[PDB]
RNA sequence: UUCAAAUGAGAACUUUGAAGACUGAAGUGGGGAAAGGUUCCACGUCAACAGCAGUUGGACGUGGGUUAGUCGAUCCUAAGA
RNA sequence: AUAUGGAUUCUUCACGGUAACGUAACUGAAUGUGGAGACGUCGGCGCGAGCCCUGGGAGGAGUUAUCUUUUCUUCUUAACAGCUUAUCACCCCGGAAUUGGUUUAUCCGGAGAUGGGGUCUUAUGGCUGGAAGAGGCCAGCACCUUUGCUGGCUCCGGUGCGCUUGUGACGGCCCGUGAAAAUCCACAGGAAGGAAUAGUUUUCAUGCCAGGUCGUACUGAUAACCGCAGCAGGUCUCCAAGGUGAACAGCCUCUAGUUGAUAGAAUAAUGUAGAUAAGGGAAGUCGGCAAAAUAGAUCCGUAACUUCGGGAUAAGGAUUGGCUCUAAGGGUCGACGAUCAACUUAGAACUGGUACGGACAAGGGGAAUCUGACUGUCUAAUUAAAACAUAGCAUUGCGAUGGUCAGAAAGUGAUGUUGACGCAAU
């Protein structure tokens, strides 16, 4: 079977020098070094990946359009679904139970 | 390289100012049933992009190839 | 069937490290790597991370407990005295 | 090639040709996890089938994660003996309630005509 | 139906070759499903004087043709001055030199 | 290790062909890091070196050769300075 | 830097989907928040790639006394782009015990399971463009040169506890929970700027320009490094074919590489290395030193003692080849039928100079005593041990204006990013 080599002067399997074995249009074997994957953004709140972001690396989230990197909602590519909601939730209830204590401690004096 | 299927689309880019290139390319391929057809490739150099028009109707290839702008260094085979 | 009579856990051990050490290790690591009920989802979800750490698999909640039970006795009385500390401060 | 073809049909496969354990020859775990999913396949075929019902399929689930279960032939015939023990079970309690209906009416008409 | 064709018109005039000699070589040692002279209804071979014909249903390949044509010729001492060749698909001649 | 041919003043050791062998992919294979610094390659060439030899060489003499927006350095911070 | 097109706006800064979310776009300052960067190790399982094995066919080469539809070999597809493609996760309907679903591994479900229908990440795979024009294998011509061409084929599958590697969802482990920063993006917010003989939008498409400096040869070692040298030493790492075999073991082979060690002639003693040996079997010797014996796998059987975990492969036995069969163990499609596919185990007959883990490969065992619990560590270059360490046990100091220890001194320092379940000294 056919050998391959390191295309770069780095000899270690390093986690920046990770290969496949590609055949080429020449009919050999040859090293392809392949980039360390990307990692799904994750949200703020919960830490699940969150649905429908792309998930690259940092610096090319620079090189896609805003639909890759967001969603259409209140926290869009930062918090997940269920986290807006829970937070929707969570402001509207404590916005009435803070409007029926003031009304307690008026009507307690 | 890109793939383009609109004809009108096609026509368009080979009058986009930057064409200045083009290639028309005639393949012997088979229609999956053992019959050898003429499939034709029109690659038109964009300055970014190669565009690649694939017809498998020879009639429609000469047709198109008739109505390339003529000033577009065809470049056949 | 039961593979073990008395070892259990610390049959990883084999005859090392004597065996009144190995009872003593293997209560302990019988009570780190017990499953323990959930205080908020009321599940038998909780597990322990690094020592001191219990977290729920389910609604994700993690406690500071003791280092190889979720409650350690004295704790418990901790909590019964702030307790009662606090209702005499409030009557 | 040859070898190969002979040793497909079986030769130089006896204990002086053997160096390894039967273990490292093929694990006993590969064995079973192939046992065990050819048992779990047939038991989901069998339930989108109707074959077999959920509860059946539940209780043959949990004893095909049991050893309890040689192979496929074995699982088969297990689930054939169940279900007409089911049939007949069924068709007693038929034949009971039958009777029982039988017997009311008789004691309605009796007491109507009496 | 696959036909293969071979031209022996080449070595048939330059005098050192026997087509009919060569087909019945290819009939008695063609084989089908492993045994050989059974050739019923399913390989024929016909000859013109200068090119032989091959018509097969069954598992026939121009690598088994060459191979059979290689041994007649091995047989006939007609190699190396003999080439099995082919000139187009399942179209093949024997080349001299 | 062997046979023949070529070259040469001179051939066990150079070259080519033929043969016999080995490393047997954790190689006597193909690349690199440190280090070396031209040992790379071509031509000429054997006074010295290659603990025999030498027409051969990592030798001697003269030249040629290392082409990057994408591979690295450069940038970041680590222990630390 | 930019000009068009596209998009948006008369309801100024978009529409659609119940929703998860979708898109070609679809304003967004300060400030704040979040994510990525960004992470251990092992184990089994799933999937991908490359390799391996293999069928048909289209070419070339080998063998052909005989046999071999035969042996070898080519049949390939990059970055990038478009469409599409997952596990996991999430959403809508619904309310489940006769509890169901489900992994090799037992987790999940009224905090909403199963089920039905959808959404998403694009590792990865598929098709297409790149791209057959390339590369590969051939054929037929011509050749004072440059060698020139002219044609053909480069296709379709299968298989898996296979090897290497990548990855996914999990599980085990810790008094060990296994970097940081540069950088990039997103979100919250609404500062500000925005339309109607017209405004907005360089996160949509296309278009224009530029990307400097230094390194790049070669060896990387039984000759390019270090060891005084062309030194049997030392020196970090990537890829990794077939067979036998559990195996990256040993042995043989393919690709690739080498055939380099001063040679020739004899075959004395004594050597170095490898071996054999009648009968005896440690009587040798300080001492079984050395050597021999044993050895793989399957089946049987296994004592004292024990911390119950082991001892244990205890001990001690039987078998093993070849060949011809038999049986069992599966996938897919619609109790069976069709079809496809790979090995593992068991058994039987036959057979031979009773041979068969036939080379290779590969435990000697037992009864006890002293000693150290064990794994581990050291005198590199005469000592590997009972020595050191170790977990365990115990003692000591210290509550920070402190204990222990540094510094010539300091507005100095280690423990200390520490606080008695700690640190320090034994
Ligand atoms: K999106
Ligand atoms: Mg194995
Ligand atoms: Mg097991
Ligand atoms: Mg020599
Ligand atoms: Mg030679
Ligand atoms: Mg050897
Ligand atoms: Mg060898
Ligand atoms: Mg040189
Ligand atoms: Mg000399
Ligand atoms: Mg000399
Ligand atoms: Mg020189
Ligand atoms: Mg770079
Ligand atoms: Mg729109
Ligand atoms: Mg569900
Ligand atoms: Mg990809
Ligand atoms: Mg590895
Ligand atoms: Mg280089
Ligand atoms: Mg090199
Ligand atoms: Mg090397
Ligand atoms: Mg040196
Ligand atoms: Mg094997
Ligand atoms: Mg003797
Ligand atoms: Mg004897
Ligand atoms: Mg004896
Ligand atoms: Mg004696
Ligand atoms: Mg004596
Ligand atoms: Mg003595
Ligand atoms: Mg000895
Ligand atoms: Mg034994
Ligand atoms: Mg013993
Ligand atoms: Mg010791
Ligand atoms: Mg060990
Ligand atoms: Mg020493
Ligand atoms: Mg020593
Ligand atoms: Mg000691
Ligand atoms: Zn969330
Ligand atoms: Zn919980």
């Amino acid at each position: 079977a056919q050998r391959v080599t390191f295309r770069r002067r780095n000899p270690y399997n390093t986690r920046s020098n990770k290969i496949k074995v590609v055949k080429t249009p020449g009919g050999i074997l040859r090293a392809q070094h392949v980039k360390k994957l990307a990692t799904r953004p994750k949200c703020g709140d919960c830490g699940s990946a969150l649905q429908g972001i792309s998930t690259l690396r940092p610096r090319q989230y620079a090189t896609v359009s805003k639909t890759h990197k967001t969603v259409s909602r209140a926290y869009g590519g930062s918090r997940c679904a269920n986290c807006v909601k829970e937070r929707i939730i969570r402001a509207f209830l404590i916005e009435e139970q803070k409007i029926v204590k003031k009304v307690v401690k008026e009507q307690t004096e | 390289a890109r793939e383009i299927t609109d004809i009108k689309q096609f026509l368009e880019l080979t009058r986009r100012a930057d064409v200045k290139t083009a290639t028309v390319k005639i393949n012997k391929k088979l229609n999956k049933a053992g019959k050898p057809f003429r499939q034709t490739k029109f690659k038109v150099r964009g300055s970014s992009s190669l565009y690649t028009l694939v017809i498998n109707d020879a009639g429609k290839a000469k047709k198109l190839i008739q109505s390339l702008p003529p000033t577009l260094k065809v470049n056949r085979l | 069937a039961k593979r073990t009579k008395k070892v259990g856990i610390t049959g990883k051990y084999g005859v090392r490290y004597g065996s009144s050490l190995r009872r003593q290790v293997k209560k302990l690591e019988i009570q780190q790597h017990a499953r323990y009920d959930c205080s908020f989802c009321g599940k038998k979800t909780v597990k322990r991370g690094a020592a001191g750490i219990w977290t729920c698999s389910c609604c994700k909640k993690t406690v500071a407990g003791g280092a190889y039970t979720v409650s350690t006795a004295a704790a418990a009385t901790v909590r019964s005295t702030i307790r009662r500390l606090r209702e005499m401060v409030e009557a | 090639r040859a070898h190969a073809q002979s040793k497909r049909e079986g030769r130089h496969s006896g204990y002086g040709k053997r160096k390894g354990t039967r273990e490292a020859r093929l694990p006993s775990q590969v064995v079973w996890i192939r046992r065990l999913r050819v048992l779990r396949r047939l038991l989901a075929k069998y339930r989108d089938a109707g074959k077999i019902d959920k509860h059946l399929y539940h209780v043959l689930y949990k004893e095909s994660k049991g050893n309890a279960f040689k192979h496929k032939r074995a699982l088969v015939e297990h689930i054939i003996q169940a279900k007409a023990d089911a049939q007949r079970e069924k068709a007693l309690n038929e034949e009971a309630e039958a009777r029982r209906l039988k017997n009311r009416a008789a004691r309605d008409r009796r007491a109507q005509r009496v | 139906a696959k036909t293969f064709t071979v031209d022996v018109s080449s070595p048939t005039e330059n005098g050192v070759f026997d087509p009919a000699s060569y087909a019945k070589y290819l009939i008695d040692h063609i084989k089908v499903e492993g045994a050989v002279g059974n050739l019923g209804n399913a390989v024929t071979v016909t000859e013109d004087g200068t090119v032989v014909t091959v018509v097969s249903t069954a598992k026939f390949s121009g690598k088994y043709l060459k191979y059979l044509t290689k041994k007649y010729l091995k047989k006939n001492q007609l190699r190396d001055w003999i080439r099995f060749v082919s000139t187009k698909t399942n179209e093949y001649r024997l080349a001299f030199y």
